[PDB]
């Protein structure tokens, strides 16, 4: 249920930040999916999340990981 | 102290040191209540001002003293102060203040009453002429205009510099209040 | 107030260190940020319902630094 | 109906603002009027002569006087009519001088001497139709509960007990002393304070007429000055006096303050008492010298390790699934010995008081001078453990200060115990100098000013000027302190190695809380108020319960004790006499005209109303001992069916009728 | 020939003791309202205030203790929802609303009983004679 | 993108253009547009011309005020003297009737009317806030580190002081000017006494130098104590201050000390990439060259 | 009787001895409770303060605080008589409501304005217009013709001396016990305190009861205090009183 | 203020008005006391010393002030003031 940022000014539209999250991966690649609500979608060229709550995130990495000019930092802490 | 001798250097000597009620200005005080918008009679001498004063330290100025001069209506004594001049506005005294007073603003209403007086800096003056002619008080030179230039700004700001039409708006306003005569008046001598 | 239960958390280097001063007496709750597992056998076990548990994946796999797998409200422990 | 007006000129105050003469000849020609009359002072001897004898001889059924207010002398003039032959409730007065001399005094005369007249013909027309009431006598349980614990509740509860009244004792935390157990030495005549309070703790502990409730709240209060049904919160303990443990079963006994449970605790946390500075473990006692030594458990902190149940034994005192038990209690007074606490200073960032570490408050200073305190009563700086050579005390920290962060009134002991302050580390540690920064040093009671004399001669620096800022040196920490010193006329900058700062006091956590369920106002200061500031400073207005100690405003332990005292024999008075007359104000139910709709039910704040069953007919019913006589619900029945015993609707009718009288 | 007919109706705990006070400070002011001294006033009746006004009343007032300040714990809430209805009923009889109004004063305002009746009067004088007074005949 | 009249007093432009330039561009980069005030004129300097004639110093206020009202913009500034002119008279005349009137009559000899409609923002407030650009996106605009640099930060005095007439809390020892130097990757340090006044306020600057001079002193020397290797600063009188009164220092002193004093927009701008002729540090009396080998 | 209550008050120094202060010898130099009856409209004057050299009305009156108090010379009282600063805001206040345009000056040296809503007196009555010089006053000396008064002493804050010239001049003499006294509590076994008035069981926690069983105390008379603490100690001395006689045993 | 700068007319200007206790002299107090053979450091400033002088009304004389510096220690400041010889001892502050 963490906090995740994006900065925008930075962000290029690559969309592999979107592709990877593995609560997005939910919908499409699972059996029987769970959950169909996602955190990211590239609105207008950069990562828009939609979690706005941080009700689904799960702080593991992928997104993180995944940009490849770091742009996502991952907040550990209570918002 | 005996009396008056007419004689310039006895006279500074053996000046009375001696507070007389016939030395207090009530009518003093109550402009200083209206211009400085402050409770300034409500002072109980505590020393938090003169404690906070950067002022103090290295001069003769004490904000609490020019307080009590306010409250006791000792004009003449208060407005020919040459320490009057050394506030430099930081409003440290009118943070810490127990009593909610604006000793700064004591110190602004006593510095328009001086000006009123003709008591004036000279700096302060030629501030007034510079505001007048251009409207700036710290007005634009040849090589700042090849500066912004080499910079990529216009070679002048869009102020009164770039507009000169404001200026005379500028010059009224102060006319009305008849500035820049008493402040080429004063400089004249 | 009152001042001298001083109550502190600082992350000192890779060990976070949760502190209770007071004038002689202290108490060092150290948590050491490179041998933790994300597990919650702390959290599960806390009698005062203190320890909470935070971005496992993202801390174990380096890729969180303002946080560590767990986080202890020193003022409950 | 015959009513007599006799107008007061209360010795030219009225006289001097209308004509009296012309007042009075109106009255003379007013209707229902039997004699009119005027003397110089009704308040006087003579003056309730001349109504009795104007009652006899006139055979007068009511009585008029046109004098000073009626919240002045209603009994004054109610006794003077019963004396002659009347109710006391046939009387009622025209206020002509509090609301018309004084406040027409100047070049309008024949203006205020209309109103006068008019004042007079409303009442005389209330008058006429003012009946018969006699005052309500409810009888007084005979116990007393005094609610704190500290030197104020503890007196109050020692003179009851030893008046002979049962008292019950509520105190919120585990022990009784109050602050005066955390102090070390007193001012004037340096005295121990627990050595001089320890033997009151014990007679309060030993005497067989006070119920000593430790560890205890007041969830409710309900009732009047006959019968208070207060409801009571017993905290869980956790641990078992010796009488509980035998009632429940235990005959080895209950605690009897061995200590081994918090020898064995492992659970460590701030002691309250010492201000936080010193550790104890879940399990605990705040001091060695508590009243009832009997160890409280800490619930929100303890742990159930149940180390703590297996060191207690076979003494089986410790009870770890304890709750919150609830007890009522029918009591005939009240004290309120609340006391205070210290204004949050932390608030004033000039003075860095959590942000340095050198910067503490004076009960944190009389705790760690004390050699029952966290040191053995070493002073020691917080923020290495060294002995301070120079110690600074900040006088009126957050007081007479108007900004709306700290307090605008005098806590009245702040100079005299920085005084004591000062006096102890010149005389504990050697060498050391105490800097007072002082702005009216208030030293006002007895050898007080004695005391003054004596701190200065053993070498107290006072530098007359209120602290402005106080700065820490980044590697020494210690404390630059900026004023400036008024007298001297220059700034100075004193480095000590520890400041002190007097803090000012406020009303105790939850006060405000626990006045709202006994019904008690609150003063400008914040500080409860009392029934009349200058001739009764212990009662309030809500008849039955009394103000004892700081919680009606900051005073020194003498002051403290004496109106304790004070407050203790005004409780008494009522208790002895065992009955007590309530104001005839009531609401009474006229059945015959209730329609029973039940609406009238819910606007008594008292509960004093209900429906119930007369004649088959549902209607209404006041108990009249709970009814306080607001008139909320005789002025909402829109069928008349409630009437106010001494403001009837007639009444207040026929006083709007008189005023539009031409 | 024309002088306000105001009537006030103050609680005896903080208007009448506020009242009190004023005079006793020596605060002076006209002499155009007399009071009536109720308990509460709570206690204050819609038919006082309309039997008031068609008597004749100029103007009314009503006073009593600030909200939260009321002797007994609640009764000037009902007090303030009366009049708010009084008002409403006054302005849709087409009677001027202004005529009544409710002030709050404690026990330690003398001085602002003072301005009370000073405002209280000069409204009145400002609005004029009541209509009712001509509406009967 | 937020729009703001920018205000532009008499220093920055007329002494310090990088800070301008610099201003305008690294607000761009966040996301605020800094819109040119229409013929703006000097604030009346709230110590020099203040002290003079409160009368007109409203009227001049009140004239720059109504400027960005007709242009129907907030006032966005860089200069805490010009902050205390512009916004305080703002504030005195939305509340003050007599004042209003007063100031009313005056300005319609020049067609002219203060009716009280916005609002007056310093750019670092505007930088700090959350709803505008906060430290978070200012530090997603850094590209260039600024590591390994200790900078001292001087509030002044007319943007927090008198606590009581503004709202930017605490004024005994703030930090939120020291977390914008922190988002840039300055570490920022903390010295003796670091909320004294710089010295300059009040036309003392110009009425006695030497008094101000020793006032600048006491900040210079426990800066150097403390180790700065520069001095943010939020104020043009601070700037001009600290800049060239260290050279009056130097002579009519003794003393050296040779610590660049930079506004914040200047350094936001190094932090952003802008480059040093193109923000004209070329124009103060302190060199910065030392600083720029540290942090380039 | 089976107890007493001794509650004897007080009187107020003789403050002629201190000649300085021209008290018996200059004709427009009184005391407090002179003025409290000169301003009280059932006193000798309708109400009104007039001076008593010529009966015209005062336009400047002068306040001495600590009038023979806190003087260690043995002429005065070593002691603070608790009430002299709260009684002389109360007369600078009446003055300057009772007469249009006169003013009150305060010689002072510190204000001790402790008690419950005393604070918030001496601002109000700063807040009116009360001059306050923090200086105990040197000298007085009256002007032949004028009867006038002329003050001496130093403004301590302002650091220069000063010649105030008054119309009237109050000083808030000291209070002393009461006369006889000393002969009352002689007659009761009660002792005396080193500051002359009577003493306490305990000076903390007994404020009321003396050593001698049965004998309490109450008032001005165990020392000086306003009417609140007053009225506070003798109701604490009624319940002290009556504890014995409740119970009807006492032992010995 | 800011430290000793060498200029003779700026030292003087700028001299360090803010006490400090470093400006003490317990053994100029103690000789003081000695000497003068009176209770010196009990003095609570009243004023009345210099209400009573008659040095005061015509000269920057204050007998206060040089008890206040007494009782600080401030030597070189109470000696070399050369308001030091403007007593007539003439004893009224002593009576
Ligand atoms: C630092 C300091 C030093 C002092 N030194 C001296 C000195 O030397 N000499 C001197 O004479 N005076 C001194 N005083 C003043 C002195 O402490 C008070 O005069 C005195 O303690 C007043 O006692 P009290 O019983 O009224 O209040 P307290 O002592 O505060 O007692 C109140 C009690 O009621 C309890 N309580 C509070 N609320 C509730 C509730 N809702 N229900 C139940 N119980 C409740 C509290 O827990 C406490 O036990 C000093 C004060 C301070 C702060
Ligand atoms: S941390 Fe994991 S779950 Fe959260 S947004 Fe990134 S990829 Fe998705
Ligand atoms: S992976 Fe990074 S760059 Fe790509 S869309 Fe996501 S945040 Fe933007
Ligand atoms: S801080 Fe305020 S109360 Fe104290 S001396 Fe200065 S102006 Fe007077
Ligand atoms: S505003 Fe003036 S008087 Fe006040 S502290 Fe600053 S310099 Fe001193
Ligand atoms: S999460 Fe808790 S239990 Fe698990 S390894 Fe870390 S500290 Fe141990
Ligand atoms: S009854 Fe009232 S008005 Fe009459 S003499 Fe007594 S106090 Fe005065
Ligand atoms: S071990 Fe038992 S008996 Fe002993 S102190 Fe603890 S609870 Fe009381
Ligand atoms: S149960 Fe455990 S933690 Fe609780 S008091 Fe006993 S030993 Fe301490
Ligand atoms: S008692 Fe003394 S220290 Fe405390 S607030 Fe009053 S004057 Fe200040
Ligand atoms: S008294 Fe009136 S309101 Fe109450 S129940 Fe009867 S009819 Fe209804
Ligand atoms: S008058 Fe009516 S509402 Fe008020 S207390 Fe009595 S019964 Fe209740
Ligand atoms: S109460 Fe005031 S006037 Fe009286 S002796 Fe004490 S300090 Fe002096
Ligand atoms: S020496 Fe002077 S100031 Fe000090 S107590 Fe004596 S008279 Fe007062
Ligand atoms: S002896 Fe005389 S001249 Fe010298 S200080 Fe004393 S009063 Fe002044
Ligand atoms: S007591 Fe006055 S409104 Fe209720």
């Amino acid at each position: 249920a963490f906090a995740v940022h994006v900065n925008m000014e930075r962000c290029t539209g690559c969309n592999n930040c979107v592709v990877a999250c593995p609560v997005n991966a939910l919908e499409l690649n699972t059996v029987n999916p769970s959950s169909t609500d996602k955190i990211y979608k590239v609105i207008n060229g950069d990562a828009v999340i939609l979690d706005v709550k941080h009700e689904l995130c799960a702080g593991c990495g992928i997104c993180v990981d995944a940009c490849p000019y770091d742009v996502i930092q991952l907040s550990g802490q209570p918002p | 102290a005996a009396k008056s001798y007419n004689i310039p250097e006895l006279d500074k000597k053996l000046a009375d040191r001696r507070y007389h009620l016939s030395d207090t200005n009530p009518e003093f005080t109550q402009k200083i209540l209206k211009t400085s918008r402050t409770i300034a009679n409500m002072c109980y001498q505590c020393g938090t001002c003169t404690g906070s004063c950067p002022s103090a330290p290295r001069s003769s100025y004490r904000i609490r003293l020019f307080m009590r001069r306010c409250v006791l209506g000792l004009e003449n004594e208060a407005l020919t102060d040459p320490d009057l001049w050394l506030c430099t506005t930081c409003y440290s005294c009118t943070d810490r203040c127990p009593r909610d007073i604006a000793p700064t603003d004591v110190i602004m209403a006593m510095r328009n009453l001086a000006f009123k007086r003709d008591i004036v800096p000279k700096n302060f003056l030629q501030t007034v002429q510079l505001i007048y002619n251009s409207g700036h008080g710290v007005p634009n030179n040849d090589v700042n205009r090849a500066a912004r230039t080499k910079l990529g700004l216009p070679a002048d700001p869009p102020t009164t510099h770039s507009y000169p039409e404001f200026v005379k708006g500028i010059q009224k306003i102060i006319d009305h209040y008849e500035l820049k005569e008493n402040a080429d008046r004063i400089l004249k001598g | 107030s009152t001042l001298f239960p001083k109550y502190s958390k600082t992350t000192d280097g890779s060990k976070v260190i949760m502190e209770q001063r007071l004038l002689q007496q202290v108490n060092n709750l150290i948590l050491d940020n490179d041998i933790c597992t994300g597990c919650g056998i702390c959290s599960e076990v806390c009698p005062e319902e203190a320890i909470s548990v935070g971005a496992v994946g993202g801390v174990r796999r380096g890729l969180v630094d303002d946080a560590a797998s767990i986080h202890v409200d020193e003022t409950k422990c | 109906p015959r009513i007599g007006v006799f107008v007061c000129h209360c010795g030219t105050n009225i006289a001097g603002s209308m004509s009296i003469d012309d007042v009075v000849n109106y009255a003379k020609t007013l209707p229902y009027v039997a004699v009119a009359d005027q003397y110089q002072y009704m308040c006087s001897t003579p003056g309730q002569k001349k109504i009795d004898d104007a009652i006899k001889e006139y055979n007068l059924t009511g009585v008029v006087v046109a004098a000073c207010s009626p919240r002045l002398h209603e009994p004054t003039f109610r006794t003077a009519t019963k004396e002659g032959g009347l109710n006391p409730f046939r009387f009622e007065m025209a206020n002509i001088r509090e609301q018309n001399s004084w406040v027409h005094m100047h070049g309008m005369w024949d203006e205020a001497t209309q109103k006068a007249k008019d004042q007079v013909r409303m009442a005389v027309a209330k008058a006429a139709k003012l009946e018969d009431l006699v005052p309500k006598s409810v009888p007084v349980e005979k116990t007393a509960m005094v609610v704190g614990g500290g030197v104020a509740g503890m007196q109050a509860a020692l003179d009851l007990a030893s008046a002979g009244i049962k008292t019950y004792l509520i105190e919120r935390t585990p022990t009784i002393g109050g602050r005066m157990s955390q102090l070390d030495k007193t001012f004037p005549t340096l005295d121990c304070s627990q050595c001089i309070l320890t033997p009151k703790m014990v007679d309060v502990g030993r005497h067989p007429n006070i119920e000593m409730m430790t560890y205890t709240e007041v969830e409710k209060v309900e009732g009047y000055i006959g019968n208070f049904d207060v409801t009571l919160r017993k905290k869980a303990r956790g641990v078992l006096t010796p009488t509980e443990a035998t009632a429940k079963g235990i005959v080895g006994g209950g605690c009897n303050g061995c200590g081994d449970c918090s020898a064995v605790c492992p659970v460590i946390k701030p002691n309250p008492f010492e201000m936080g500075m010193a550790p104890r473990k879940a399990i605990y006692i705040y001091h060695a010298q508590v009243m009832p030594l009997i160890y409280t458990v800490d619930f929100d902190s303890c742990v159930k390790c149940g180390l703590c149940v297996e060191a207690c034994g076979d003494k089986k005192a410790i009870d770890l699934e304890m709750q919150d038990e609830f007890i009522t209690v029918k009591v005939g007074t009240a004290v309120l010995a609340t006391g205070y606490e210290l204004f949050p200073i932390e608030n004033k960032r000039e003075w860095g008081y959590k942000q340095f570490d050198n910067v503490i408050n004076a009960l944190e200073f009389e705790r760690l001078i004390c050699a029952s305190g966290p040191t053995g009563g070493h002073l020691v700086r917080p923020s290495d453990g060294k002995t301070p050579m120079k110690v600074g005390f900040v006088l009126c920290a957050g007081s007479r200060d108007n900004t709306g962060i700290g307090k605008p009134y005098c806590s009245r002991f702040c100079c005299m115990y920085s005084l004591k302050h000062a006096h102890q580390i010149m005389e504990k540690i050697p060498g050391a100098v105490a800097y007072l920064f002082y702005m009216d040093i208030r030293s006002f009671g007895k050898m007080y000013e004695e005391f003054y004399y004596r701190i200065q001669h053993e070498g107290a620096k006072f530098i007359r000027g209120r602290v402005a800022n106080v700065l820490e040196d980044k590697e020494t920490k210690n404390l630059h302190v900026f004023t400036e010193d008024t007298l001297l006329g220059r700034p100075v900058d004193v480095e000590v190695d520890l400041l002190v700062l007097a803090a000012a006091v406020q009303p105790n956590e939850g006060a405000n809380e626990l006045r709202k369920k006994f019904g008690v106002s609150a003063s400008q200061d914040g500080w409860m108020l009392e029934a009349h500031p200058k001739l009764n400073p212990c009662g309030t207005t809500t008849a039955g319960v009394f103000l004892a100690g700081v919680c009606q405003g900051p005073k020194d332990i003498p002051d403290t004790v004496a109106q304790a005292e004070g407050a203790a024999s005004a409780a008494s008075i009522p208790i002895h006499m065992g009955e007590v007359e309530l104001e005839p104000y009531f609401a009474m139910c006229i059945d015959e005209l209730c329609a029973g709709c039940g609406m009238c039910v819910n606007l008594c704040p008292y509960s004093a109303l209900s429906l119930g069953e007369k004649n088959g007919r549902t209607v209404m019913v006041v108990t009249e001992a709970k009814c306080k006589g607001c008139g909320t619900c005789g002025g909402f029945c829109p069928g008349g069916a409630i009437k106010m015993q001494h403001f009837t609707t007639p009444q207040i009718v026929a006083q709007i009728d008189a005023f539009f009288a031409g | 020939d024309w002088k306000p007919q105001i009537l006030a109706i103050i609680c005896n705990w903080c208007s009448y003791a506020g009242a009190d006070l004023a005079g006793g400070a020596r605060i002076q002011y006209p002499p155009t309202v007399r009071a009536i001294r109720v308990m509460c006033t709570g206690r204050v009746d819609m038919l006082f205030i309309l039997k008031a006004f068609v008597e004749g009343a100029d103007g009314v007032l009503v006073s009593g203790c600030h909200f939260g300040d009321c002797h007994y714990l609640e009764g000037n809430y009902k007090a303030a929802k009366r009049m708010f209805m009084i008002k409403n009923l006054l302005r849709n009889i087409g009677l001027d609303d202004r005529r009544f109004r409710m002030t709050f004063v404690s026990a330690s305002e003398g001085a602002k009983w003072g301005m009370v009746m000073e405002d209280v009067t000069n409204t009145i004088k400002e609005l004029g004679p009541s209509p009712i007074k001509e509406f009967k005949k | 993108m937020h729009e703001y009249a920018f205000f532009l007093g008499c220093i920055a432009p007329n002494r310090y253009p990088g800070c301008e330039a610099s201003a305008i561009k690294t607000s761009e980069k966040v996301g605020i547009k800094l819109l040119p005030l229409k013929g703006a004129s000097c604030c009346p300097a709230p110590g020099a011309f203040g002290s003079i004639d409160l009368n007109v110093w409203y009227a001049m206020a009140a004239r720059n005020l109504v400027l960005a009202e007709e242009m129907k913009k907030d006032i966005a500034l860089i200069c805490n003297g010009c902050y205390k002119s512009i916004w305080e008279v703002n504030h005195i005349l939305k509340h003050n009737d007599e004042l209003r009137d007063n100031v009313n009559e005056v300005l319609a000899e020049i067609d002219m009317q203060f009716k009280g409609t916005i609002d007056v923002w310093h750019l670092a407030e505007l930088y700090y806030d959350d709803k505008v650009c906060g430290v978070q996106k200012i530090k997603d605009s850094v590209t260039t580190p600024l590591s390994g640099a200790k900078v001292a930060a001087h509030y002044g005095c007319h943007l927090m002081k008198p606590k009581k007439e503004r709202h930017f809390g605490d004024t005994e020892n703030p930090m939120w000017f020291e977390e914008l130097i922190g988002a840039l990757g300055a570490e920022p340090i903390q010295y003796r006494n670091k909320m004294q006044c710089c010295g300059a306020g009040g036309g003392v600057r110009g009425y006695d130098i030497v008094h101000a001079l020793d006032i600048t002193n006491e900040k210079l020397i426990n800066i150097q104590e403390a180790g700065a290797d520069a001095i943010t600063e939020l104020c043009p009188f601070c700037q001009l201050q600290f800049d060239r009164g260290q050279i009056e220092i130097k002579e009519k002193f003794g003393d050296v000390y040779n610590i660049p004093v930079l506004h914040y927009n200047e350094l936001l701008g190094l932090a952003q990439g802008m480059s040093p002729q193109d923000l004209a540090l070329d124009l103060h009396a302190i060199d910065c060259t030392p600083f720029l080998q540290k942090v380039l």
